[PDB]
């Protein structure tokens, strides 16, 4: 037979031997082929195997031709003088290959190899529709913990004996139904509807499917789950006593799998003892293809029978259907002002930005004189869809509630950036004069006291004194018109065509046209004005982001008693600051401080122009017209002076880097003290693998 | 090395001139003398 | 050289005791081999030693018989007489090995560690820079840089 | 014994405010330099309190655990009581 | 090498394409990835040790 | 030629030699009768780079008092190209 | 509820700003000086650190308005208030 | 007082000239005065080491800057230790 | 593999300046720089760090090329396909349908290829074309 390491070696190989990568897909750690021979395979050197020397041709050539005996294999000749044995098949068969054998590797792909392997762990698909064991729906399993090894292997066995019969029973009442369908049944309209509901289908536009198509396809389904609930029934009742084994997948169900037991030992005084808590682990999985409730139930029931002093965890992997909502999640153009790093800022997360999503208006207002086409325009959606969603009424009248389709693609957000302002001392008034009372004001804005409180601030503080003539209604109130939410002009990308214009906006190229004055060439401009129409038009600015409104509001008090105080600024850092760099060292920066940026020294061209040789005709080495990134794979803020790692052990050595003084600190080893400490939550595996 | 060959030629034969000059007054000659531009 | 403190000074049987440690390391024979195959002299003691360390590091692990004992004593002599004959060539070997370092040192003018004795340069101890601010054994002041052995041109 | 884990926590020029300070200048001043909320009144003052221009005026009580410090110069602002002492 | 970190706008090269530093910033914006401005470029070491 | 521009004294030579070594290679390169044979260990080394970098310029615009122009010349070391 | 890091309390950074902000006054505010304003008062607040520009000490730095210095080994002897 | 005179004192070596910080035992500081390193040194740095005042930290950036030494400047040159470059 | 040390040696006692043996912080070990040296765990870390510091240092010395980022359109068919995200995948091989079993992470191309998509602009060859010998001709090599 074989040892322990040939057998390991020889299922690497045919694994290896039967290896694709295309079949390697949705797979953790099992998708990763034989790493000697994959990155043996890899290396270029390897691709090229030696011929024989010259001498060995030479020898073999001379005892083969003058000697009339020829070279033997050292497999090949016989080593027992006493004894004849027979030649194996493989003595000389072998073609050496430096390909295949033995193998050579670069050490980067080693490295890559490494590490992919051991952070692609969890990036497994249990449930596929693959055939046989890999194929399954749900996955359960059961993680039994113990104080001893034998203690949680007998309770795995009482457990697969239990799961066995009840996934069988339901298995078959599963069949029952599966082949009742088979015989024959009825076509669902939801089932027909849910087929023809997309509008435009993949053999051209609109697509019509027949019930006989739709029950086809169940047929073609349920054929499959047969398939799969026939391989659950015979693997159930492939063991018996007198030859059984649960720990392969193949010869029963469910199977059991070994974890890695947990281990802590402690050193304490005593002279010192070493004592070590343990706790077994075994983990029971059954791969259902199908959702049983039922089965869930009595699989939970379990922790109530369960052996003595031992306890259980459910992990539960099943296929569940998701909705990609295009309209509360819509695709719309990179904004017009692009979010820069500030907008992503320390303590950003809770200042600058909403939750995703973002509100939408679903509802309109009419304007002036509006034609059922120019609403349907102005909202970006289609005339027929807009009556279909506002069937209620006939015909359009000014400053009526409608209903914007949710496909329409000129939607509103919430608040425009705009503010709203509403000067005071106005005469319309009750009193004909200056507005004092507060709740007057927050009437005709139609907000609350409160609302018109913290958007001003001032006013309150000083509460009112002639000083005050600007009254900002709160963000609650302002309403966004797609007039100031779209961008009205939109820059031209650089060879760029009209055409590639109005397809980009989704207007029409007579729309483009008529809005930019007849113009038929875009090369001499940089920016054109965009028509009405466009279907796809680029938001000025990023929806997600917050108004400037609500962080105010957030900080009322502070503008208000800034506003009144009127203080101006208190410098940071001393004047003298920058005199002493290595003082003021304040918390965030951090080594190696960056150099000021000589003018010109990016490259030895421009050093010569401009230093050494005045004369330099070429100003500089080339520089492509795309994006060169010099701290590759590190992305830096553009536009900020930075400096690339060095090259040279004195600039490392020389240059200011304090050294570690203190305790170490990390971000989440702080809560296991020490490494002699190493406080844990749970005895749980160091194997252990969330689902 | 090429680039700017005939010119950095014409220099060189113009800046020889100066080199030998000035060898007549200094024991050790310097480039910051000749081309290089090291000001106060 | 970049070992230039003040250094402590070792008998040769200790020096030798290590043995396949560091005394018969074998890459440093391998490098004192090539100072001298540079130098044009033929190795004879370093391979002398290089035997003696192979054979007996072939059999360090076993333990010898207990001495059944004759009066004669001839056995127990000539054992002793072979174990110091190799312990003299060793002895011969570790100092060739300072005399022509010491030797290549002043020739490629490479500052010795204090107190070290370089045969053309430095009759008595070198000392530069050391944490005693006087000749450790002379007790003179040792001048302020250290005194240069050699020439200044490289 | 774990590494400065200890219960207990001659100046020098160069390191006078690295040695026993702040790691950060830009810090604004400590608890005890400042009243938290409704007190009767301090027994003593916290040994990490910084001497400021106000300790270095009439400064009616300085009491640190028993030191006097009713030696006043500016020469003691910017540093702790603890290396103060 | 002291230096300048540049950036191309898409419609400013010949045929446009989606630059990284918009997709590090659609990332940002995405998963609320704090970007620290002060990050030396220099500083790029990985504890061997582990890796 | 050659030995004037290497028998020299110090520093005489450096800046004899350059003159040497520029009038040798013009008139190598003019001669075409005599075949010269150019062996080279290591071209590489003469076709990429030489790990010398370029001063920086502050040793060359030249400077009157170090607090004045906040230069970091001596405060941190850089890497010019090379 | 959310759990874990500080960025994962989303409206509850908010609220404790919100909070604080409409609680404090100014007035309250304009006493906690910082550590470098409180050394501005030393006679000579700011030192060069041997660890990079202990070069760029100049005389000037020192505060030689408020003390007289020996003449023989030229060490300060006595401080002025 | 008496911190007064450690500070004084500190500030006062700060512009001292104590020693100029290379060891001239080992190469590449060995070669003549009239050749070699001290060449580039007395034309191109006799601006900057009097400015810095021999200092070592100073000097080595300096050198490093410079670059027409190379990495070999730190990588082969043996300095003078740390007291035995602060005392004059 | 590497043949550096990694590890600071331990302290059990006080070492001297011996045959065998070198006093513990001398300015031999880890290039001088030990004068700016206690806790065994955080000598180690700063030991570490400079240990990163130097494989950082070679690992970009030996970076000879540069990673502007091309558009799709204008790219080798090698490179137009989707390339997973390091650490991802398995090791990608750049093509075995042309027998081109090689990292296509780890491929370099010669700036004097790609100046028909770079500096589009300039129309003179800023780069002259790369020569290239001949392999099917008698040369010195071949001759024999």
């Amino acid at each position: 037979e074989f040892d322990a390491k040939g057998r390991e070696y020889v299922q690497y190989m045919r694994e290896f031997a039967r290896f694709d990568p295309r079949k390697s897909r949705g797979n953790g750690q099992k998708g990763f082929p034989f790493r000697d021979a994959y990155l043996t395979k890899m290396n270029e050197a390897n691709q090229k195997t030696p011929p024989p020397t010259l001498e060995t041709i030479m020898d073999r050539a001379v005892r083969e031709h003058h000697q009339h005996a020829r070279i033997l294999s050292p497999l090949e000749v016989q080593r027992d003088v006493g004894r004849l044995e027979p030649i194996p098949s493989y003595a000389g068969k072998i073609n050496a290959d430096r390909s295949v054998f033995p193998f050579q590797w670069k050490t980067e792909d080693w490295y890559e190899y490494e590490v992919a392997k051991v952070r692609n762990r969890r990036f497994v698909f249990e449930n596929t529709e693959e055939d046989g064991i890999r194929g399954s729906e749900v996955t359960y399993k059961i993680v039994l913990e113990g104080f001893w090894d034998h203690h949680v292997m007998k309770l795995a066995e009482d457990v697969c004996m239990f799961l066995k019969d009840v996934g069988r029973q339901i298995v078959e009442e599963k069949l029952v139904a599966v082949r009742r369908l088979l015989q024959g049944g009825a076509v669902d309209p939801e089932l027909l509807a849910a087929f023809n509901c997309a509008r435009a289908g993949p053999f051209g536009g609109y697509d019509e499917y027949d019930k006989e198509e739709v029950a086809n396809f169940l047929r073609s389904d349920l054929r499959r789950l047969e398939e799969q609930c026939l391989s659950v029934i015979n693997r159930c009742n492939v063991p018996v006593p007198g030859a059984t084994n649960i720990y392969d997948p193949h010869t029963s169900w469910p199977h059991v799998e070994k974890l890695e037991p947990w281990v802590r030992m402690a050193e304490f005084w005593t002279s010192t003892a070493h004592y070590e808590f343990r706790k077994f682990f075994r983990v029971i999985i059954c791969k259902l293809p199908f959702q049983s409730t039922e089965f869930e139930k009595r699989m939970y029931d379990i922790r109530h029978w369960l052996h003595r002093q031992t306890s259980c965890e459910f992990h539960t992997i099943y296929r569940r259907n998701v909705i990609h909502d295009s309209a509360v999640f819509p695709t719309e153009h990179d904004p017009a002002t692009p979010t820069t790093h500030e907008h992503h800022r320390m303590f950003s997360f809770a200042l600058d930005w909403q939750s995703a999503p973002v509100n939408r208006l679903s509802t309109d207002t009419v304007r002036e004189g509006e034609n059922w086409d120019a609403v349907a325009q102005r909202l970006g959606c289609s005339v027929g869809e807009l009556k279909d969603a506002n069937a209620e009424r006939e015909t359009i009248e000014a400053g009526v509630v409608i209903n914007v389709p949710v496909t329409a693609t000129r939607r509103l957000t919430s608040f425009g950036a705009t503010p709203l302002v509403l000067p005071l001392k106005t005469t319309s008034a009750k009193d004909g004069e200056r507005i004092r009372t507060w709740e007057e004001a927050a009437a005709i804005l139609d907000c609350t006291v409160e609302e018109l409180q913290q958007c001003n601030g001032h006013a309150a503080l000083t509460y009112f004194d002639s000083s005050v003539t600007e009254l900002v209604a709160p963000l609650s109130c302002w309403t966004s018109t797609s007039e100031s939410e779209f961008s009205p002009v939109e820059r031209v990308h650089a060879n760029d065509t009209l055409v590639a214009i109005a397809k980009r906006l989704q207007c029409s190229e007579e729309a483009l046209r008529a809005v930019n004055d007849g113009i038929t060439d875009v090369s001499g401009l940089d920016f054109v004005r965009v028509p009405p129409e466009a279907r796809r038009p680029r938001r000025l600015v990023e929806p997600q982001l917050r108004p400037q409104a609500a962080t105010d509001a957030l900080l009322a008090r502070t503008i208000a008693e800034e506003e009144t105080f009127k203080l101006k600024s208190i410098p940071h850092l001393p004047q003298n600051a920058e005199r002493f760099p290595h003082e003021y060292h304040t918390p965030t920066s951090r080594f190696p401080p960056t150099p000021s940026e000589t003018p010109a020294t990016q490259d030895w061209m421009a050093y010569t122009a401009k230093y050494l040789d005045k004369q330099f005709t070429i100003s500089a080495e080339p520089a492509p017209v795309y994006n060169v990134n010099k701290l590759w794979p590190m992305q830096q803020i553009p536009g900020k002076v930075d400096q690339t790692p060095f090259e040279e052990d004195q600039t490392w050595l020389l240059h200011s880097i304090p050294v570690q003084q203190l305790e170490m600190h990390h971000h989440e080893k702080d809560l296991q003290d020490l490494p002699f400490i190493n406080h844990e939550q749970f005895p749980r595996s160091l194997e252990w693998n969330a689902p | 090395s090429l680039i700017d060959n005939e010119r950095i030629e014409k220099r060189s034969r113009e800046l020889y001139e100066k080199y030998r000059d000035a060898k007549k007054r200094s024991l050790f000659v310097t480039p910051m003398e000749t081309w290089l531009e090291v000001k106060g | 050289n970049t070992f230039l403190t003040s250094s402590v000074a070792t008998p040769p049987i200790s020096v030798i005791r290590t043995g396949p440690k560091w005394w018969a390391d074998p890459e440093r024979m391998v490098r004192q081999k090539l100072m001298y195959f540079t130098l044009g002299v033929d190795q004879l003691p370093l391979r002398r030693t290089a035997v003696i360390q192979r054979d007996l590091q072939r059999f360090h692990m076993c333990k010898p018989p207990p001495r059944v004992g004759d009066s004669t004593g001839y056995k127990r002599s000539r054992a002793a007489q072979l174990n110091t004959w190799y312990r003299r060539i060793q002895y011969q070997e570790y100092h060739m090995q300072h005399l022509f370092t010491r030797h290549v040192w002043g020739l490629l003018r490479v500052y010795p560690g204090n107190t070290t004795k370089i045969q053309g340069k430095a009759d008595d101890g070198y000392v530069g820079y050391d944490s005693v601010p006087f000749h450790r054994y002379n007790r003179a002041p040792l001048p302020f840089p250290a005194r240069e052995l050699y020439e200044r041109r490289k | 014994y774990p590494f400065l884990r200890r219960p207990h926590i001659n100046p020098s020029a160069p390191y006078f405010w690295s040695f026993m300070t702040a790691k950060s200048q830009m810090a604004f001043l400590p608890e005890e330099n400042y009243i938290t909320g409704d007190w009767t009144g301090k027994f003593f003052v916290s040994k990490r309190q910084v001497y400021t221009l106000q300790h270095a005026t009439s400064g009616a009580k300085v009491r640190v655990k028993i030191f006097e410090f009713n030696s006043p110069s500016r020469w003691n602002i910017g540093k702790e009581m603890n290396t103060l002492t | 090498g002291v230096h300048r970190v540049g950036y191309t706008h898409p419609s400013t090269l010949p045929v446009p394409c989606a630059q990284r530093w918009d997709l590090r910033l659609a990332r940002a914006r995405i998963f609320q990835e704090y970007i620290e401005e002060k990050a030396p470029g220099a500083w790029q070491l990985e504890d061997e040790r582990s890796m | 030629l050659c030995e004037w521009g290497h028998r020299a004294v110090a520093p005489a030579s450096i800046d004899r030699q350059s003159v040497c070594v520029k009038f040798l290679m013009d008139e190598l390169s003019e001669e075409k009768k005599l075949p010269v044979v150019i062996v080279v260990d290591g071209w590489n080394l003469f076709s990429h780079e030489t790990h010398f970098r370029y001063p920086h310029p502050d040793f060359l615009r030249g400077l009157a008092s170090f607090n004045e122009s906040s230069t970091d010349i001596d405060l941190y070391p850089q890497e010019l190209p090379r | 509820s959310p759990h874990g890091y500080i960025r994962h309390f989303e409206n509850e950074v908010r609220d404790l700003l919100q909070y604080v902000d409409g609680v404090t006054p100014w007035k309250q505010a304009q006493k906690i000086r910082t550590y470098w304003e409180v050394r501005s008062h030393h006679p000579m607040p700011q030192f060069n650190r041997p660890e990079v520009a202990m070069h760029r000490n100049t005389v000037g730095l020192l505060p030689a308005h408020m003390w007289e210095t020996d003449k023989k080994t030229g060490k300060v002897k006595s401080v002025k208030d | 007082r008496a911190l007064a005179d450690s500070l004084r004192a500190y500030v006062e070596f700060s512009t001292s000239k104590r020693v100029e910080p290379w060891d001239a035992r080992f190469k590449p500081f060995d070669r003549i005065e009239k050749d070699g390193v001290y060449v580039l040194m007395r034309y191109m740095m006799e601006e900057k080491l009097q400015l810095c005042n021999y200092h070592h930290r100073p000097v080595k950036r300096l050198f490093c800057n410079i670059g027409l030494m190379g990495p070999q400047i730190t990588t082969k040159a043996r300095w003078k230790p740390y007291r035995f470059a602060t005392n004059p | 593999v590497s043949t550096g040390e990694f590890d600071h040696p331990p302290f059990q006692f006080r070492q001297r300046h011996t045959f065998n043996t070198t006093p513990l912080h001398d300015a031999n070990r880890f290039g001088g720089r030990t004068a700016y040296l206690k806790d065994p765990r955080t000598v180690q870390f700063n030991v570490d760090v400079w240990c990163a510091q130097q494989t950082l240092r070679k690992r970009w010395k030996q970076r000879d090329w540069e990673v502007i980022e091309i558009p799709f359109r204008l790219v080798p068919r090698e490179q137009q396909r989707v390339i997973p995200e390091l650490y991802t995948d398995i090791p990608q091989m750049t093509d075995p349908a042309r027998n081109d079993f090689s990292n296509i992470r780890n491929k370099v191309y010669d700036r004097e290829e790609l100046q028909g998509v770079l500096f589009p602009a300039a129309g003179t060859m800023l780069y002259p074309p790369l020569q290239r010998v001949d392999k099917q001709a008698m040369t010195l090599d071949k001759y024999l």
